RNA sequence: AUUGGGCGUAAAGCAAGCGCAGGCGGAUUGAAAAGUCUGGUGUUAAAGGCAGCUGCUUAACAGUUGUAUGCAUUGGAAAC
RNA sequence: GGCGAAGGCGAAAACUUAGGCCAUUACUGACGCUUAGGCUUGAAAGUGUGGGGAGCAAAUAGGAUUAGAUACCCUAGUAGUCCACACCGUAAACGAUAGAUACUAGCUGUCGGGGCGAUCCCCUCGGUAGUGAAGUUAACACAUUAAGUAUCUCGCCUGG
RNA sequence: GGUGCAUGGUUGUCGUCAGCUCGUGUCGUGAGAUGUUGGGUUAAGUCCCGCAACGAGCGCAACCCUUAUCGUUAGUUACA
RNA sequence: CUGCUGAUAAGGUCUUCAAAA
């Protein structure tokens, strides 16, 4: 049957937020939340071939952070700093130039066991009509080779361009989904196939969470050096 | 010479099963029939199969071959081969026999590696198990070692292997057929000859004749690898031994009440 | 350079508490053209897990076959159930005169010019049982001259 | 399905018996030689088939040499 | 469990009568197996003539149940079931397996003759059953009473 | 605007019921079987014995929140 | 411990493929 969110039913107990602020009124409360929200679908939709793992916003009274953690930051810094300036550009547009952006790019470590960019990964592959037996199990394969517990990819739709859609699951280690204490990255992503859409919805496991609190914590992050910037 | 001929007439290892109870392809290891009830045996086809499968064993382990000894009978068939192993650093498989012990090694090989680390992490042990965890780690290294606790030493399939009763291990004898390793055995008139290699026309049924011959290749085997040996070789002073508690010994099989017919009619 | 080839990919099915349970099966001959031969069916989900079991049981079962001048040395009958397969001598030119089955498995024995008929079922699995089981109880001319006391396949 | 199939449950053992004609049939000896095997002879028209060669620009085609099968008679073989 | 080739045969007796098993130092000396055509028998129902008719019961009548009930249930009830003499000649007439002959592990019962002599039990020759390897089969299973290894003869089959 | 019978996402239901499978091995010509069935005990395929099976994954359970007793920290805008 | 208990319009998806990593 139906299942709840892995991240929804994790949150607030093993993750802490993506977007940590408190607004003024109820009227600031929604621009606050959907400022946040374009800002992250651009990151997410646009510059995608940086593979961005996550963004997470900071809002002050009259000040707004941003941290983004990418896997390949070339892309965003450009060549000697010059899509950096286009996309600051295009977040003072979004937010507003009486505001003060500190945007911050951090280099995440070990990004293969990240469900958001193994989940681009997929679907840029479907995209590209490459076959999906091969693209699944080549992903699994890498996933598995970078050091990680458990995996379950889920690719539904109109399978191959086929008239009745069909699904495909690859589970290739131990995935807990009703533990708590797992550390579980989920994500999902839409293939925009020309024959329609196509959801992957990715789960990592990534061991057992034994220190109890509210992260606080970098999530895979730390095994190489994390230290990337662009800030003030 | 090894043993003599009247020690195995009176240890009872010349007598079989009654005349009911017979496969008839086993009349070779039989002399003609007479009014024993009981399916007596030729003593030097005795001596001499007896023979070829104790220089056989000595070979192979003098060769560093690796040899499984299997009962999974009677008690005093348990604690025999318990002693045996003891005497000499074989592998042995008391309890029942796993399917697939050989032709699915590996898994059972991953099953006593995790046997192995477990044994060494209570060994080396910790403040964390308390009382709980500790008790349930000590009672899976029980039940490992009741079920691994001889296979554990070896890590490769065994190079030969001895049973007490082919008829009781035919799944033993099975996987070493499909394995092509070598199995002998000693046969008791019930058998089917063509499974086992080393054929041992013996008894089964008296705890002094299955102790006398299993202590035999216990002694080729301690004998190759060099220490004293117990029975091989030995005076009669030396030889003799005694009959388990709980006129003369009743080889006897009975209780042919308990075979009704099955469960039919309409 | 145990070479291998697919003989027959069916799409077996079991059905379940709603629904059906699909499975591939292949029936696989993996053989080296020079006396080794051996043939795998398996199941599985998909066809590449299938290939590979298949494949790994061939090469688990192994069988030798002894050639005579590049043919089968007397004329045989293999019978496996309701297949039985025909098989003959032949001289040096005529090539594989099998088709299917059989073609799969003398080519992957090693074997030149055949002559063959399948007189019976045409069951893949089922021919290449009688096949094998003809190609097995073949006699070389040294195991009868040593059974009679023969010289040497001399006259 | 003579070479070359089947009849318990898939098509197929008559409801059973007494049985003439037919088919098959224990062991040894002798004779003859109707079947069987083999040698000689006569014939089985030509064309056609297969093998070789020649001629058409090669082929298709034409021509040329060889090439069986059965019957009858006569002479031997005697295992069935 | 016994008998007969099959259908079939069970209160007692008499008369007439058929086949079978075991042992044969006896006799005939291949006289045998199968059998197209032919003849004989062949459950029950059914027919014809004459008897018989207690019980049961097709057809039939009524009461119930039912949407209806020409059926299941109940109360009555003729032919029939019974005998003699003549026909009918069909059955899941089944071991769904034609008959004859030779050979091929074993184990457990039971029935008859014969050998010993309390029963019981042992051996031999046969009948009838169960279990069971080789072997056969598409599988179920058959497995010395074969559906196994082979021969002979007859009958039969060729998609619905 | 049509097509939820071209789809992604989300959801109802069997049902918070206890099931659904896989790897290796073995049996069978094959679909397939074994493990998952058998005996005890549970809400449970929960666990333990048995066992040609040995293991593993999802599900079950626990880890999460709250109510029930107490200790400590703090005493205002509670108490006083 | 034998009440009663009848029916369900037609045609249909659904395996694309292992060549291989
Ligand atoms: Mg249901
Ligand atoms: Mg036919
Ligand atoms: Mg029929
Ligand atoms: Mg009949
Ligand atoms: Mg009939
Ligand atoms: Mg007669
Ligand atoms: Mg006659
Ligand atoms: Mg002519
Ligand atoms: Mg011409
Ligand atoms: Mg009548
Ligand atoms: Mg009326
Ligand atoms: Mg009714
Ligand atoms: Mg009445
Ligand atoms: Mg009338
Ligand atoms: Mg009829
Ligand atoms: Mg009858
Ligand atoms: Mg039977
Ligand atoms: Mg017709
Ligand atoms: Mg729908
Ligand atoms: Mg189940
Ligand atoms: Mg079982
Ligand atoms: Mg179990
Ligand atoms: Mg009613
Ligand atoms: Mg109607």
């Amino acid at each position: 049957g139906q299942k709840v969110n892995s991240n929804g039913l994790r949150f607030g107990i093993n993750k802490n937020w993506i977007s940590r602020w408190t607004a003024n009124s109820h009227a600031q409360t929604a621009k606050w939340l959907i400022e946040d929200e374009k800002i992250r679908n651009l990151f997410f939709v646009n510059y995608r071939n940086a593979q961005v793992s996550n963004v997470e916003i900071e809002r002050t009274q009259a000040t707004v952070d941003v941290f983004v953690y990418a896997a390949q930051p070339a892309f965003l810094i450009g060549s000697e700093n010059k899509n950096i300036q286009k996309i600051t550009k295009q977040i003072k547009q979004i937010i507003g130039r009486t505001t003060n952006l500190d945007l911050t790019i951090n280099e995440i470590g070990s990004p293969m066991l990240s469900a958001r960019i193994i989940a681009r990964d997929l679907a840029n592959a479907i995209e590209a009509r490459v076959p999906l037996r091969t693209a699944m199990r080549q992903s699994l394969i890498k996933v598995l080779k970078a050091g990680a517990n458990g995996i379950k990819v889920l690719v539904s739709g109109r399978l191959n361009g086929a008239e009745i859609a069909r699904d495909k699951m690859y589970i290739e280690g131990n995935m807990p989904l009703s533990t708590l204490r797992a550390d579980i990255d989920y994500a999902l992503e839409k293939a925009q196939t020309t024959y329609g859409v196509i959801g992957v919805k990715v789960w990592i496991n990534r061991g057992m969470i034994y220190t109890k609190g509210l992260n606080r914590t970098p999530a895979h992050i730390l095994h190489p050096q994390k230290k990337q910037p662009n800030r003030q | 010479e090894l043993v003599s001929l009247a020690k195995l007439g009176e240890m009872r290892t010349h007598v079989g099963m009654v005349k009911r109870y017979w496969n008839p392809k086993m009349g070779f290891f039989i002399e003609p029939e007479r009014k024993h009830n009981n399916d007596h045996f030729v003593l030097e086809l005795q001596r001499q199969s007896l023979q070829t499968a104790y220089n056989y064993v000595k070979e192979v382990a003098q060769n560093n071959g690796q040899i499984l000894f299997v009962g999974t009978k009677n008690d005093y068939v348990k604690k025999l081969v318990n002693n045996i192993a003891k005497r000499v650093d074989v592998a042995f498989i008391t309890q029942r026999w796993l399917g697939g012990t050989l032709t699915n090694f590996k898994t059972l090989s991953i099953s006593i590696n995790k046997l192995n680390k477990l044994v060494e992490k209570q060994a080396e042990n910790a403040a964390d198990l308390t009382k709980k965890e500790n008790l349930m780690l000590s009672r899976e290294i029980e039940r490992l070692e009741k079920f691994f606790g001889g296979v554990k030493s070896l890590k490769r399939l065994p190079n030969l292997l001895i049973v007490d009763d082919p008829v009781y291990e035919k799944n033993a004898v099975a996987e070493a057929n499909i394995l092509r390793i070598p199995v002998v055995a000693l046969c008791n008139t019930n058998t089917n000859p063509e499974l086992v290699d080393f054929i041992i026309p013996a008894n089964n049924h008296q705890p002094q004749s299955t102790c006398l011959l299993m202590n035999l290749l216990a002694d080729a085997v301690a004998e190759a690898k060099a220490m004293p040996t117990m029975f091989a070789y030995k005076p009669d002073e030396e030889i003799q031994i005694e009959i388990p508690q709980k006129k003369q010994i009743t080889s006897q099989r009975l209780n042919i009440t308990r075979n009704p017919e099955v469960l039919t009619r309409e | 350079e145990f070479e291998e080839r697919i003989v027959k990919l069916k799409r077996i099915s079991k059905t379940t508490k709603g629904g059906r349970n699909m499975r591939f099966s292949v029936l696989v001959v993996v053989g080296n053209r020079k006396g080794k031969i051996g043939y795998g069916i398996a199941k599985a989900l998909e066809v590449p897990n299938a290939i590979k079991k298949a494949i790994k049981a061939a090469h688990n079962s192994l069988h030798t076959i002894e050639i005579h001048k590049g043919s089968i040395y007397h004329e045989v009958i293999g019978r496996s159930g309701a297949s039985r397969v025909l098989l003959k001598p032949a001289p040096q030119g005529t090539g594989i005169i099998a088709g299917g089955a059989i073609r799969a498995i003398i080519e992957l024995a090693g074997y030149s010019d055949i002559y063959t008929k399948n007189l019976g079922r045409n069951t893949p699995i089922n021919m290449i049982h009688a096949t094998m089981d003809g190609i097995l109880k073949q006699l070389s001319p040294r195991r009868v001259a040593i059974l009679r006391n023969k010289n040497l396949n001399e006259l």
